[PDB]
């Protein structure tokens, strides 16, 4: 408002600052900057404020958006309309504004294709404002952005023209394009001597808007059409501008140059149409000679008149990019004679000063997108002008034309490659690589076929480039990052070199280092770190990781490196990287053993913590807490696989008691489990004499004394290494305490139970190629007794295997299994008969060709094995299994089999199937056998005969098992079961005739002990859970807390009903575990809320953990249990709790706090009401936990009374008393409303 | 529940004093015009949908005049004719939206009148372009109200008739008397209304006056001016406004006869004999009445207005034959002359009426 | 059936073009307070649970249009408590729906340049139920404006005796620990919350925010090395403002004896890359010509962060 020259310019400035703090105040502003828009329009005057307020206007270019009030914009765009209407303050603006006008059009145009909604207003205002960028391009004078602004309106038009369905007729923006086709004309032809030239370069961007516009929209067929006809009557105006071209040849020879360059920015207009597909370059060849006639200079200098026409033409760049121009006219005009010996021609200038390195960039594009020589030769005759651009110390100019040469060579396989990056980042090595930096970025867009043979040279360039792209340190960012999208393409065995290379840059990083370097290697190493994708790059990750243990060294900007590359380890984490973590964490053990060997220093009190502190960094960078211990099993395994000379010895007795309670004799037993200290010495001459006195020096070596089992367990790690570096080491781990080479095979079946170890080892990780050491080991077990004997377990360990990935190189594995079972088997092919079932069952899984030679490996046991009894027949049901390959026709050969090896028939028939259809070995195998039956009911016209009357049972046991197997589902198998009853008669129930609960009804028995069979329940409970495979750790480590909740003898051992899960059990009867912490953080009533308030998944088995919290004075034998249960439970499955959860209530309200048992009500009446699927679920939990205490008050008061020790069972009477007045804080109708709205009904 | 949707009625009208506090903001309305435009987004987005919706400000409420309101808000100041422009385009969107709206269901008969507050704010061609867009847009079949927005409809023409040369009256003489027919009809309103299309006819000049009357409507009126105390009732001060708007109507033909007589008329004194009986049939009634003081104005109104036929009785005495009568007019006549020679004795007025018609009733 | 938004705009299309007209602003709780039984009378029957006109229909926003309405006519002190004991019956009542989403944020806005506008204590008594209805799971952009919720509070919460300020000592950053926030608005909603930071000094800041959702605007700001490019020239003065954090961390943790960083070295690791290009933020070209603003980021609003830089080596050092 106070607004001097010197009052609002500088008022603008804050303003600008709140423009750059945010938009969008109270609106205020908006009417003040529409009033100083008007200021604007008022302004004429304070010439040194009128470009001190376009400084505003750069904010005001700034402020353009679409982030402002839909009124408060608009009102002013009208108002910017009405003063872009009047406009000649701005068509006579001095400078900036005038400029900023153009933005402000453009700041209008493009805020306007935001949706603000004042439709047919703004395309009122459209037209007023064309109509006044026409009046602008009448008033001609100096500019292009005003036109160019107009001709982003003119596309914008174009935008209004093409936008559903209009064929580009009745465009004012083309009716004033046609005003200016006449008016050029009015400023070619007649009339026009006087001021017309800057009118004529308008004009030139007048055709040259809708020629832009015609290269811009997505066209089509005849709504296209008057889209071409932007140019088509126009191209005989060209005809006719280029005859004015003419007429302005006939020039005063008075600094008309730039208008001539204007003429030729028309000429390349009408080129750059021609640019484009379509409209006859026989018309363009013509203006390719008057392009020629330019310059025309060097071979003619023909006439005088075409002398001084072409020497002010020649001025001073500009025309060397119309000479470049005429590269790109002869490039659209397809006159390659024409265009060469032109570009011979411009050969011919080729060095203008500085201006040739913009004339070469189409030059390099003329022989190149034409293709007009050999496309390997074409890059060459481009390196010879290249080396005179490496000649020319092309500071950035042909720079960017070998930038612009990447991308334009786009024929070429590999070698071409390998010549031209000689050029390039030699001279990027020297100096300029800021463009070449773009020029390596525009590498990784040109590499999509490069380096096939001879890339020793090419990476070595881009290796020591990127080595290079530290010098600047800008580009070093960006080197190998734009190689992240171009090493894709590589191999990891010269990579590694390459890579090792880059040790070696990186050693050169490292030495080459005071603090600049190795910020940029820490982004080289970030580089890398994106590189992925490939285990030499995880290993030069591990060497990343090797940098980041150089990064937990150093320190200084390391260890500002070191999260940064463990989130670039993050960024390389696309899961939870504990695979590659494997070997290399004993390499960073290795480290660590440098580390160890960097202990020279009397630390003893230091190093003590500062390794440890060093080993919590990593650590802490693999992101856990419990690896203390778990990385420590490995590690530890490293300490033995570490020589241990002196420094590593003393380290791991003191890191070990910092790890655990493990001194140098505790951890000694834990050196000595597991085994790998003996399995991953496999370092046979030196280190283990040197070892077991090492081990003397742990344990005062007794080496006979150890576990063979674990020797054996080390048997299976051994046979891990495949095999000879095993089996050389095997016999030395043999001849140990007794034992011998291929020996002892009574005590290989232990180790072929242990190879159900090992399978059990391949239950919870997977360290995939075990497997495949597995069937080498099976190869060894062929080797050790060739045993069918073991092929009962074996085979059902390899069936255990069989899908823990179904990775293919196991089903060659298993195909190798099948030629185990056709080693161990040769003789019999007895126990064939039941793997017929696991080939059944393994090829269901198959879809793999090599699984179908199985099967043919299977047919060729139709040979091999003998073709037989029932083993050979009774397997033909399952074994049509596909039918997809000629397994078709050695199904053929199996229906040979079904038919050629082979009423009351078919009464038979549904016998064979139905047994079949209860034995749901394979779910496909019945849901076959079902489909099987659905055409054998198809053989009806009989079963209605068979439905005579009482419907003759067996029929019946057809239709029992039909509905019996039906009690729920497989998923196909359900809509399979519909064809089991349907295809059949209703039946009505006219021969429809006739121990679960004996078990149940000892459950509460169960429950009373907690002791007697309360172990048949949680452990079998978990052994279900066993296979959570294997997510979380927790989800594995429950059952080994379940092996700390593992005791009580024999009966056990008589529960071994998967006795490989007593086996896993056995298995887990070794392992300690068990360090899931707790507490109560109690919030009781809360919890009370909280038994369902918490989001109901598991959260009543957090309400019985907290229950489990309130466990704690109960009856402490298996509270601890029941405690280690609620280590298992926070995690295990839903079904886990509720095998608990009765003799929780049972254990807990033997005595618990009287007015809290308040609380287990709590828990009841809450977990009802309010609520009502969740819910329902947990509903039907506290529904049998009731139920229990019945029952168990019924065990009670049964003893009570069949008692004639009954002194505290009368405090358990007193109990039996509490437990039925805790269920008189109930009854029942409540229970039972709720039942009714539950899952219902009957309880 | 609080209160009923007329407590929307107290927010509508709150509306209009937000309306209201808008037009107790300042003086020229550029920025009502862009509330017009804003009112435009609206007024075009309404016909936009073209699926059973309408102008959503006239389908908010009735009483709530917000598109007079603003337009009055838009009276603020002349700056400068484009306000008169600018809800042209809010005004025949919406106009061809409720002729979008045709046969007039539930909700399109209160836009004509939000179309004649639009028609009366402020047009310079926004009622002109209007009428051009009218010109393309018009239906008239209409019915009882519907003959008061016809009324409307002209209402427009002569307030369009206003400017300079009247700028649009030859193309207002284009749209005649062709759909005019339609008296001897609706009510006392509409008969008002009728009055209104007969100021219509006191309007419509030279041009097309000395073609469409032809003295053949104004015996059609003297058939209204028969209807308008018949054909309804409750018409006490409305066929008093209606004979007064009658005697500017009757009088609109006073410089037209006299510039070059061309008037078209054939029943040259049918309708002046029966309507200055009719004039008796009130104003000697009212002489019958025969106060001195007015009531308030509703005795000067019509005294006024017999004043005003004392014109009308100076009128076609002075050019046409009078007593050329048949029936008992003439008689009714000298009851004419009773109702004269007591007004004229009691209009202490205008001496050159009082003397043509002391010799024309005489 | 297509005048949705456009014929709603015209509301405060009236109302802003004669705010743009004349003289003083008594305007403000003239037309509203007429207007104000329009929405929130015609929602105040409160039919359990669900307000008349809020809970039917969504478009119930003319309190954003009252929010317009009071970014109408700005003297001095009247729409507010126009609004005020309507408030304390609408807005006070009908804002705890808990779920409220379609404009919940003009809810809170419109109580928001309530409090922007000017007075002290009744929108004082208003954050109480800000303080009683929040969430931690809100929508983006329900998130977004309550962190503008406290921050139009917080001058009022600063006034003298700061008045709410340890109200929220609880509902601190813990507020800003619902991290994971959206694109780079939602960054920038951490930006305006760095920018709410500014007040209520340092004595118990590890209960309330112990720099850890600060060390998750660090961990923004750790990506923010290389996280944003050109809506860098927002979120490059948001690490700017950024270096103010080390600097409120250099007059909290370097100002007696804490250092407040356990388990946040690594995240000053790349802060102290961020502090390395902290002078090094507008140094890609460096030229002497400016138009209104440019060089001054990395210089003057560097010269107190070099200075940061130096004082992100005072509590721990270089």
């Amino acid at each position: 408002h106070a607004v001097e020259w010197p009052v609002v310019m500088s008022r603008f400035l804050s303003q600008l600052d709140e423009h750059m703090g945010y938009l969008q105040s109270a609106p205020l502003q908006l009417m003040s900057m529409q009033n100083l828009e008007f200021i604007e329009v008022t302004l004429l005057m304070v010439l040194t404020r009128i470009i001190a307020i376009v400084f505003f206007r750069r904010q005001e270019l700034l402020l353009w958006q679409i982030g402002c009030v839909l009124l408060e914009y608009g009102s002013p765009k009208i108002k910017s309309l009405a003063i872009s209407f009047l406009t000649e303050l701005f068509q006579l603006g001095g400078l900036p504004a005038q400029p900023a006008s153009t933005f402000f059009s453009s700041f209008l145009e493009l805020l306007k294709h935001l949706v603000e909604m004042d439709t047919d207003q703004l395309k009122l205002y459209e037209e007023p404002l064309s109509k006044l960028i026409k009046t602008l391009f009448p008033f001609e004078a100096e500019a292009y952005r005003n036109i160019e602004p107009v001709y982003l309106n003119m596309l914008l038009e174009k935008l209004c023209v093409m936008f559903e369905d209009g064929v580009l007729m009745r465009l004012k923006s083309d009716l004033l394009k046609a005003a200016l086709c006449h008016l050029l004309q009015y400023f070619l032809k007649f009339v026009p001597a006087g001021y017309e030239s800057a009118l004529q370069v308008r004009k030139v961007y007048v055709r040259n808007i809708c020629k832009a516009l015609l290269d811009v929209l997505g066209i089509e067929v005849d709504a296209e059409y008057l889209l071409g006809p932007l140019y088509a009557a126009l191209k005989m105006e060209s005809m006719e501008i280029i005859e004015e071209i003419q007429c302005q040849t006939q020039q005063e020879n008075l600094s008309s140059n730039s208008d001539g360059i204007s003429p030729k920015r028309r000429r390349l207009s009408s080129s750059l149409n021609p640019s484009k597909r379509a409209p006859k370059q026989t018309e363009e060849i013509k203006h390719v000679d008057m392009n020629q006639k330019s310059i025309l200079w060097s071979a003619l200098k023909q006439k005088a008149e075409s002398l001084q026409i072409s020497l002010e033409y020649s001025g001073l760049k500009n025309p060397v990019i119309e000479m470049l121009e005429g590269i790109a006219v002869v490039l659209q005009l397809t006159a390659l004679c024409t265009v060469h010996c032109s570009h011979q021609n411009m050969n011919c200038r080729t060095f203008k000063d500085c201006q040739h390195k913009s004339k070469k960039k189409p030059s390099v594009v003329i022989t190149w997108m034409s293709l007009d020589f050999y496309t390997k030769v074409l890059k060459s005759c481009r390196s010879l002008l290249e080396s005179v651009q490496k000649l020319d110390l092309e500071a950035t100019i042909d720079k960017v034309v070998k930038i612009y040469d990447a991308l334009i060579y786009m024929q070429v396989n590999s070698s071409f490659e390998d010549h031209i990056l000689e050029d390039l980042c030699g001279m990027l090595s020297l100096p300029w690589i800021y463009s070449h930096s773009d020029d390596g970025c525009l590498k990784l867009t040109t590499f999509a076929a490069n380096l096939l043979t001879l890339s020793c040279r090419i990476s070595d360039s881009y290796s020591p480039q990127a080595q290079s792209r530290c010098v600047f340190l800008l580009t070093l960012f960006p080197r190998r990052i734009f190689l992240e999208w171009r090493t894709a393409v590589y191999n990891w065995a010269l990579q590694s070199s390459h890579e090792v290379i880059r040790a070696s840059c990186v050693s050169g990083f490292f030495i080459l280092l005071q603090q600049q370097n190795s910020c940029n290697r820490v982004p080289k190493i970030l580089i890398d770190k994106v590189k992925d994708d490939s285990d030499i790059v995880k290993k030069e990750f591990a060497s990343i990781l090797g940098q980041l243990v150089c990064t937990l060294h150093g320190m200084f900007y390391l260890t500002s490196s070191l999260t940064e590359p463990f989130s670039e380890h993050g960024h390389v984490d696309l899961f939870c990287r504990n695979l590659k973590a494997t070997s290399q964490h004993e390499c960073s053990s290795s480290q660590l053993k440098a580390s160890v060997c960097k202990p020279f220093l009397f630390l003893l009190k230091k190093k003590i913590p500062s390794p440890v502190k060093l080993a919590f960094i990593d650590n802490l960078h693999h992101l856990c807490k419990h690896l203390d211990f778990r990385e420590d099993e490995t590690d530890v395994k490293a300490v033995l696989g570490t020589l241990l000379n002196l420094m590593e010895d003393p380290d791991k007795d003191v890191r070990v008691a910092f790890s655990g309670n493990i001194k140098h004799i505790l951890e000694s037993l834990d050196s000595e489990d597991g085994f790998i200290k003996e399995l991953f010495v496999l370092r046979m001459k030196e280190a283990y004499t040197h070892a077991q006195i090492s081990r003397n020096n742990e344990l005062k070596d007794t080496l006979i004394l150890t576990t063979g089992d674990i020797g054996r367990a080390a048997k299976g790690d051994l046979v891990p290494f495949a095999l000879l570096h095993l089996l050389h080491c095997l016999l030395s781990k043999s001849a140990s305490v007794s034992g011998a080479a291929y020996t002892e095979i009574r005590a290989l079946v232990a180790a072929k139970s242990v190879k159900l170890q090992s399978f059990f080892s391949q239950y919870k990780k997977p360290i995939c190629q075990f497997l495949v050491e597995s069937l080498h080991s099976s190869q060894m077990t062929a080797l050790p007794n060739t045993p069918c004997q073991n092929a009962d377990v074996r085979k059902q360990d390899v069936a255990h295997q069989r899908e823990m990935a179904l990775n293919t190189l196991s089903e060659i594995a298993n195909v190798f299994d099948f030629p185990d079972l056709n080693r161990f088997l040769t003789r019999t092919l007895q126990v064939l008969l039941p793997d017929l079932a696991a080939k059944a069952s393994p090829a269901a899984s198959a879809l793999i060709r090599t699984l179908g030679k199985q099967l043919n490996v299977n047919r060729r046991e139709i040979l091999i094995n003998n073709f037989k009894y029932i083993f050979s027949h009774l397997v033909c049901s399952c074994s049509k299994d596909e039918l997809e390959r000629a397994l078709h026709y050695l199904k053929n050969e199996t229906e040979i089999e079904l038919g050629s090896l082979l009423a009351s028939s078919d009464d038979p028939y549904q016998g064979p199937r139905d047994i079949i259809s209860p034995e749901l070995m394979a779910d496909y195998l019945q849901p076959k056998l079902l489909g099987i039956l659905a055409f054998f009911n198809m053989q009806l016209l009989s079963s209605s005969v068979g439905i005579e009357d009482k419907k003759m049972a067996l029929n019946s046991l057809m239709s029992l098992m039909k509905l019996m197997g039906p009690k729920h589902v497989s998923s196909v198998r359900v809509k399979m079961m519909t064809t089991l009853r349907t295809g059949l008669r209703f039946k009505d129930d006219f021969p429809e005739l006739c121990f679960v609960t004996g078990v149940e009804d000892s459950s509460f028995a169960y429950g009373l002990l907690m002791e007697l069979t309360r172990a048949y329940l949680a452990y079998a409970d978990n052994s279900r859970a066993q296979d959570s495979a294997a997510y979380a750790i927790q989800e594995l480590l429950s059952i080994y807390d379940c092996r700390e909740m593992e005791t009580n003898g024999p009966g056990h051992q008589l529960w071994r009903r998967f006795p490989e899960h007593v086996r896993e059990i056995l298995e887990p009867h070794l392992n300690t575990r068990y360090k899931s912490s707790q507490k109560s953080t109690d919030w009781s009533g809360v919890k009370k809320p909280i038994y369902l308030s918490k989001l109901g998944s598991n959260f009543a088995e957090w309400s019985a953990s907290w229950a489990g919290y309130l466990i704690t004075k109960v009856r402490h034998d298996l509270a601890s249990k029941i405690f280690t249960c609620c280590s298992i439970m926070m995690k295990h499955d839903f079904k886990v709790t509720i095998y608990l959860l009765p003799h929780i209530l049972v254990y807990v309200l033997l005595g618990c706090n009287q007015e809290d048992q308040q609380e287990v009500y709590a828990e009841i009446m809450a977990v009802l009401k309010h609520d009502d699927d969740l819910c329902q679920l947990s509903t039907q939990t506290v529904f049998s936990m009731l139920d229990h205490l019945t029952q168990w008050a019924r065990h009670k008061f049964q003893a009570l009374k069949a008692e004639k020790d009954s002194m505290v069972s009368t405090v358990d009477y007193e109990d039996y008393q509490s437990v039925t007045r805790f269920l008189d804080l109930i009854p029942q109708d409540t229970l039972a409303v709720a039942s009714f709205r539950s899952k219902a009904y009957t309880r | 529940m609080a209160g009923t949707s007329a407590p929307g009625s107290k927010r509508r009208s709150e509306p209009p004093a937000p309306r209201p506090g808008p037009p107790p903001g300042t003086g020229h309305p550029p920025s009502k015009r862009a509330r017009g435009f804003s009112a435009a987004a609206a007024p075009d987005p309404d016909d936009p949908f073209g699926a059973h919706g309408d102008f959503t400000a006239d389908d908010l409420e009735e009483l709530d005049t917000l598109a007079s309101q603003a337009l009055s808000q838009c009276p603020a100041a002349a700056r400068d004719v484009s306000s008169d422009h600018k809800v042209h385009r809010l005004l025949d969107g919406m106009s061809k939206n409720p002729s979008g709206k045709n046969r007039e269901t539930v909700p399109i008969k209160d836009n004509f009148e939000l179309e004649v507050l639009q028609a009366q704010y402020k047009e310079l061609k926004e009622k002109m372009k209007v009428m051009e867009e009218e010109v393309l847009i018009k239906n008239g079949e209409i019915k009882i109200l519907r003959d008061s927005l016809h009324q409307t409809e002209s209402v427009l023409e002569e307030q369009r008739r206003s400017h300079f040369l009247l700028e649009q009256e030859k193309t207002q003489a284009l749209s005649d008397k062709e759909k005019e027919f339609s008296k001897k009809l609706q009510s006392l309103q509409s008969e008002l209304q009728f009055k209104d299309a007969e100021m219509n006819e006191l309007r419509t000049k030279l041009q097309t006056s000395e073609r469409a009357n032809k003295l053949a409507a104004p015996s059609v009126s003297h058939v209204s001016p028969r209807k308008n105390p018949s054909v309804v009732i409750k018409p006490e001060a409305c066929s008093p406004q209606f004979g007064k708007t009658s005697f500017p109507t009757k009088e609109s033909f006073s410089a037209n006869m006299s510039l070059p007589h061309p008037c078209q008329t054939e029943s040259g004194y049918k309708p002046l004999v029966g309507r200055e009986d009719s004039k008796p049939h009130s104003l000697r009634g009212d002489s019958i009445k025969q106060e001195e003081a007015q009531k308030s104005f509703v005795d000067s109104w019509r005294q006024r207005s017999n004043t005003q036929g004392s014109i009308l009785i100076n009128l076609l005495l002075k050019q046409p034959l009078i007593p050329g009568s048949s029936l008992s007019l003439c008689h009714l006549l000298s009851s004419s002359s009773e109702s004269p020679a007591g007004t004229p004795l009691q209009p202490p007025g205008f001496g050159s009426t009082l003397a043509g018609m002391s010799g024309l009733r005489t």
